[PDB]
């Protein structure tokens, strides 16, 4: 999920 | 929850701060463009946003306090919401006009079909904050009002979680009420002026669940290209 | 305009003598798990209370001011929320359950049987709930919907009105003895929920209009013009 | 015509 890893970073 | 323990002038500083740059679109006024590069133009600055805007979020006191799914949750939720108020805001010294990027200021004059009338909405909605000589200082509340909000509505945990962006919603109102005082606004000033504010938010809220439906409808013609991320995002909203 | 020169609480008066009724569905004895008998009695319910908000809109202070193709555009635009904004609020109530008429309690074990139907139900019980805890009172409520017939199609003199209405709102909660900190959080809380009834709206609106396209049911006339105007 | 522009009128 794209968005849940950019978030992660 | 720093957050709940912002003063209101702490609260400002904090989202200013956090503002996402303004990205370029690769309009060239020497290359021609279709109806579906135009909107390649806008579905291509869209995705590069979308990675300022989740760095943005994080800066907004109390989102980080959110569990991750909560946070996908609101950014998938509010990501069409966010880009829109930020257009509309950009726009306001440009009557008749939506600027997109520095390098893209469209009249209304490659729009599809249906199109328009979504782009007519923005334009009628810039020219509102136009019209109330919106602050940037209220801007930035708005903007996160709709990030904490866009969403919100079994665990708890789940129930828990929901309080705390009310208490921060709550907070953020202290906030622009705040300001309008700071400002010289009497007390009925104030309260039509927050109503005024919260109203928009509706066809904010509007102007995106059209978008969605169109950005639908263009996956499906699969013509215009669309990001990865975007695909993703979409997907939420089905 | 007369809207202007109502006090407040001649403001509320106004609006809660034009309230339309309460109106009931059919009285069969049969709870709905079919999207066919459910789309069936909501759409006849939906008809014969369109007929009331219509009717309704014309008691709204500063409604009837507007040219009658501004006061058509409204209602178009606003329709759906309107119902809905009713459905939660008579469903406060009745915790996890839709009170779409009071011989039609629907939960959402009969919107999990309608595809893509659970959704919104949720979405209207989470509003209900939201209304419930609140504690929304019936005077903030025509408060609410007056303004969300007024604002939906907005794109100087609603403006006006609509300020109007938030002067009623404040005076209301005043008067029930909040401070001017719980008055100012308050109406925003109220104005937020106004957004998402508007999302709502809006995903109802796109499952009427598959059933237009699925077929199956019949709609009236009127159903089927204020759809097309969503299009 | 609409039906709405009918039914608004009294
Ligand atoms: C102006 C309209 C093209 C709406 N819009 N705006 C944007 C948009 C893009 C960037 C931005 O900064 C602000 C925007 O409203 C947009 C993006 C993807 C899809 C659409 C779509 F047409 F489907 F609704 C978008
Ligand atoms: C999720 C649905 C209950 C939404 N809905 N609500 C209603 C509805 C009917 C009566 C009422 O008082 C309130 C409503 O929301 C409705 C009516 C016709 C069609 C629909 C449809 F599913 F297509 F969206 C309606």
């Amino acid at each position: 999920k794209i968005l849940h890893r950019l978030l992660q970073d | 929850s720093l957050a709940l323990s912002l003063t209101a002038d702490q609260m400002v500083s904090a989202l200013l701060d956090a503002e996402p740059p303004i990205l370029y679109s690769e309009y060239d006024p020497t290359r021609p463009f279709s109806e579906a590069s135009m909107m390649g133009l806008l579905t291509n600055l869209a995705d590069r946003e979308l990675v300022h805007m989740i760095n943005w979020a994080k800066r907004v006191p109390g989102f980080v306090d959110l569990t991750l799914h909560d946070q996908v949750h609101l950014l998938e939720c509010a990501w069409l919401e966010i880009l829109m108020i930020g257009l509309v805001w950009r726009s306001m010294e440009h009557p008749g006009k939506l600027l997109f990027a520095p390098n893209l200021l469209l009249d209304r004059n490659k729009c599809v079909e249906g199109m328009v009338e979504i782009f007519d909405m923005l334009l009628a909605t810039s020219s509102r904050f136009r019209m109330m000589n919106l602050q940037g200082e209220e801007f930035v509340c708005l903007k996160s009002i709709i990030l904490l909000n866009s969403g919100v509505y079994s665990t708890l945990k789940s129930l828990e979680e929901k309080d705390h962006i009310h208490r921060v919603l709550d907070k953020i109102t202290d906030t622009l009420i705040h300001l309008m005082a700071k400002a010289g606004l009497t007390l009925q000033q104030q309260h039509q002026r927050l109503a005024q504010l919260l109203l928009i938010l509706s066809h904010i809220r509007h102007m995106s669940n059209k978008g969605m439906e169109h950005l639908y409808s263009m996956k499906c013609k699969n013509v215009v290209p669309l990001s990865d991320l975007l695909l993703e995002m979409l997907d939420a909203h089905r």
